[PDB]
């Protein structure tokens, strides 16, 4: 099996910027390798052919290089129809599980922004109906990438929540997070301390924010 | 009806004789 | 130009079966390769499939994860292109995209008879949902504002949108007043099969006392609308 590896998954930039996307085969591949572009709200189109051949229509700032497994799409000085996501894809053979990459999303760049977290305990209606909800919100970071751990009577929550993000903010060009834990009404009426501890590089060290049921 | 395949296809029979 | 006019799709059931379908123009569609690739919800592409000339063979060739459930067929007399899928799956959702292909043979003399083939023209996609659940309008839970849900002089409230299909839900506040601050995050698809999301909204803590918030929930497949009322609560 032939595996793709793109990186970065998100990658920051402004205006006028060169910036460089890369993609690694896990064996030699030569040059039969794509790059396509999805920009927001449409579908993918052809940039690159065969490791560096631009396709018609494409704009001179886009380059493609690479023969074997290191490729490179650079592009040289980014405008605004380029925030997109970029995937690679490797032509060399048909059987592999996965021939694209997973996706390089090209996001405004601005300054580090740590989360503002907040809590929410479940509501009365819904403990009513047999579940129990409770939400934490990470309002306005940036760069997008964070982590939220579940506590309960401090033992470690997990597989039992899930997590949304925003798009981008078109004018603060920050990011925000929900993540829900949901549990049993029995359950949740089985222990007293729910605590959401949030990771981001804006933060010194993790921040928890908790509520005990004998206050909440 | 002529496209790169049938290109391939003459220079995968040159190779081979 | 290229038109890749795609029609089909919609809601199936697992197990169930589905034909897609792509009417091509622009182009001489029988002296061209086809194909097919998709696109689960939030995730990345993954190729279908392609279809050679019918002076090829009519060949056709599949991605890993559909070889057993999907035939790509052609009928040039018509111009379409047609992707044929049975014992659906719910990881099968997302969106399928029909590709006008093309191909430029590799001239390393070792590599004569191989080709670069890349998918040079996209269709705008077909939206597949394979999923058992009825149509069903959500519940509307607060987020209600508390000590724990404040920061600096500001404090975070919002409504839990829970257990409705299909999608889309749309969340107003205050009738459309309240926009400033807003953030109404993606759904998503809980393991029962029903979508969940939150909108939520900072205001200044001084407005908690004199302001209502009002978050206006519409879920038209079900023909649903709620209004919630959030409230502050001691936490």
């Amino acid at each position: 099996d032939i595996q793709m590896t793109q990186s970065p998954s998100f990658l920051y930039g402004s205006v006028g910027d060169r910036v460089t996307i890369t993609c690694r085969a896990s064996q030699n591949i030569k040059d039969y390798l794509n790059w396509y572009q999805q920009r927001p709200g449409r579908a993918p189109r052809l940039l690159i052919y065969a490791a560096s051949n631009l396709q018609s229509g494409v704009p001179s700032r886009f380059s493609g290089s690479g023969y074997g497994t290191d490729f490179t799409l650079i592009i040289s000085s980014l405008q605004p129809e380029d925030f997109a996501t970029y995937f690679c894809q490797e032509s060399y053979s048909s059987t592999p599980t996965h021939i694209f990459g997973l996706g390089t999303k090209l996001e405004k760049k601005r300054t580090v922004a740590a989360p503002s977290v907040f809590i929410f305990p479940p509501s009365d209606e819904q403990l009513k109906s047999g579940t129990a909800s409770v939400v934490c919100l990470l309002n306005n970071f940036y760069p997008r990438e964070a982590k939220v751990q579940w506590k309960v009577d401090n033992a470690l929550q997990s597989g039992n929540s899930q997590e949304s993000v925003t798009e981008q903010d078109s004018k603060d060009s920050t990011y925000s997070l929900s993540s829900t834990l949901t549990l049993s009404k029995a359950d949740y009426e089985k222990h007293k301390v729910y605590a959401c501890e949030v990771t981001h590089q804006g933060l010194s060290s993790p921040v928890t924010k908790s509520f005990n049921r004998g206050e909440c | 009806k002529w496209n790169w395949f049938d290109i391939t296809n003459w220079l995968w029979y040159i190779r081979k004789k | 130009q290229v038109q890749l006019v795609q029609s089909g799709g919609g809601l199936v059931k697992p197990g169930g079966s589905l034909t897609l379908s792509c009417s091509a123009s622009g182009f001489f569609f029988d002296n061209s390769w086809m194909g097919w690739v998709r696109q689960a919800p939030g995730k990345g592409l993954e190729w279908v499939g392609r279809i050679r000339r019918l002076k090829d063979g009519a060949t056709g060739e599949y991605g890993a994860a559909v070889k057993d459930r999907f035939t790509i067929s052609r009928d040039d007399s018509r111009n379409m292109l047609y992707l044929h899928m049975r014992t659906l799956k719910t990881e099968d959702s997302g969106t399928y995209y029909c590709t006008m292909d093309e191909g430029t043979p590799v001239t390393r003399f070792l590599e004569w008879g191989y080709f670069y083939y890349y998918m040079a023209v996209w269709g705008r996609g077909t939206t597949v949902i394979v999923s058992s659940a009825s149509t069903k309008g959500p519940s509307v839970f607060p987020l209600a504002p508390s000590s724990k849900s404040t920061s600096g002089g500001t404090a975070a409230l919002g409504c839990l949108v829970k257990d409705y299909f299909p999608e889309p839900v749309t969340v107003s506040w205050n009738s459309g007043a309240l926009t400033s601050g807003v953030h109404t995050f993606p759904a998503v698809l809980q393991s029962s099969g029903l979508y969940s999301l939150s909108s939520v909204v900072t205001v200044p803590s001084s407005s908690l006392g004199t302001q209502t918030y009002i978050c206006n929930v519409n879920h038209k497949p079900s023909n649903t609308k709620v209004d919630k009322r959030v409230e502050p609560k001691s936490c």
